[PDB]
């Protein structure tokens, strides 16, 4: 099989900024290598294909070059719209194979999360079993650390976050993380702390609830 | 315009079958090849079939991982192309393309090879929190706990409400069932005024639910 081998795996640009990212195979491809952009949850889209031809309906902006075993992808000026996923596929020879992507993500000023902590709800109760949620609302760049606390217990490895990527209307993220308990043990303790820390925040926040206080 | 659309996925159990579809439209259908792939978290991209033309006369090409258990046609009548997957494996899970001349792509149908039950989900509120005072901004949500397969999708206000929301990836439990949570950011000020009502949809179970959410 034919090794494809995309760089970087994961960069930033700002508005306008030229962008070139790679794909380099493990034998000479004979240009036949397409370009693709595909958006979180979508389909792949094609950009270019034997290396160079740009597909009907994708703007100028795009283009690609190189021969051999050596290929690149280059946006002239980068728009908003251009965030995502490039993947390059070789169909030279079967099997076709595909690079690992390159994320391509926008550049914007440090922004804190704003934070929020949930408790379980009374109707979560009723059936053994407590989730205990915090938000960290809008914030960049992306590293965020949260930690839970218990009666001044610290929490590890009950717990599982999310985040969401940039798209059309936010350049921040948000992340979403929750903290499984039984009832029985939820019932137990009193105070339930979500602290996060970020760059964007001179000193780690901390939001907090007692259980049965409104 | 080109327009290609799979059909034919689901939850299936390991060493089961299925068979998916591509309705084709917008091009000169028996002049092309055609290939299926398949994207999943782990793998990334894979090239899973390709079948020709009539210039090489409809041959067939497989990715070694499923040589012997698919198999892909077409019905040139019909303008479709088909993946007949058999014997099944866990790992054969993730969202399976259609496209032409790997030119234009079909939005995808997702497969999930599991042994485990459809289940709906449980829609518990995140509700304001009391503390507050307002001239500020509220944070509130619905959390989408226990279900299985994927996907959920999540309105607010049955589409009116799309400013500040953030509906999160899911995240798979130790149970095996997946919870997903999504939230809106609101003026503090509107809580005692305006309704918030997420709509809940999973469609691999047939449930829909709308839960309101309020303060307390
Ligand atoms: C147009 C067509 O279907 N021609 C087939 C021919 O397939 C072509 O073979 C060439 C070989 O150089 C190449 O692989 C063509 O692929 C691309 C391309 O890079 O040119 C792929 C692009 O995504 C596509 N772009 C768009 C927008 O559709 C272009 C485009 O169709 C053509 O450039 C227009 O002329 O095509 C490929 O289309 C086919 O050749 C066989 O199958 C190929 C996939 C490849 O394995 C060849 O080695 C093989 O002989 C022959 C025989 O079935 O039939 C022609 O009709």
């Amino acid at each position: 099989d034919i090794k494809m081998t995309q760089s970087p795996s994961s960069m930033y640009a700002s508005l306008g900024e030229r962008v070139t990212i790679t794909c380099k195979a493990s034998q000479d491809i004979n240009s036949y290598l397409s370009w693709f952009q595909q958006k979180p949850g979508k389909p792949p889209k094609t950009l270019i294909y034997r290396a160079n031809r740009l597909v009907p309906g994708v703007p100028s902006r795009f283009s690609g070059s190189g021969s051999g075993q050596d290929y690149s992808l280059t946006i002239s000026s980068l728009e908003y719209e251009d965030m995502g996923i490039y993947w390059c596929l070789q169909y030279d020879e079967f099997p076709r194979t595909w690079g690992g992507g390159t994320k391509l993500e926008i550049k914007r000023t440090v922004a804190a999360p704003s934070v929020f902590i949930f408790p379980p709800s009374d109707e979560q109760l009723k059936s053994g079993t407590a989730s205990v949620v915090c938000l960290l609302n809008n914030f960049y760049p992306r590293e965020a650390k949260v930690q839970w606390k218990v009666d001044n217990a610290l929490q590890s490895g009950n717990s599982q976050e999310s985040v969401t990527e940039q798209d059309s209307k936010d350049s921040t993220y948000s992340l979403s993380s929750t903290l499984t308990l039984s009832k029985a043990d939820y019932e137990k303790h009193k105070v339930y702390a979500c602290e996060v820390t970020h760059q964007g925040l001179s000193s780690p926040v901390t939001k907090s609830f007692n259980r049965g206080e409104c | 315009e080109v327009k290609l659309e799979e059909s034919g996925g689901g939850l299936v159990q390991p060493g089961g079958s299925m068979k998916l579809s591509c309705a084709a439209s917008g091009f000169t259908f028996s002049d092309a090849w055609m290939d299926w792939v398949r994207q999943s978290p782990e793998k990334g991209l894979e090239w899973v079939a390709e079948i020709g033309n009539k210039g090489n006369n409809h041959a067939t090409y497989y990715a070694e991982s499923v040589k012997g258990r698919f198999t892909v046609s077409r019905d040139d009548s019909k303008s479709r192309v088909y993946l007949q997957m058999n014997s099944l494996r866990v790992e054969d899970t993730g969202t399976y393309y259609c496209a032409v001349r790997f030119a234009f792509w079909g939005q995808g149908t997702l497969v999930t090879v599991s042994a485990a039950s459809t289940k709906g989900p449980s829609v518990f509120p995140l509700a304001p929190s009391s503390k507050s005072t307002s001239g500020g901004t509220a944070a509130l949500g619905c959390l989408v706990k226990d279900y299985f397969p994927e996907p959920v999708t999540v309105s607010w206000n049955s589409g009116a409400l799309t400013s500040g929301v953030h509906t999160f990836p899911a995240v798979l439990q130790s149970s095996g069932l997946y919870s997903l949570s999504s939230v809106v950011t609101v003026p503090s000020s509107s809580l005692g005024t305006q309704t918030y009502i997420c709509n809940v949809n999973h469609k691999p179970s047939n449930t829909k639910v709308d839960k309101r959410v309020e303060p307390k």
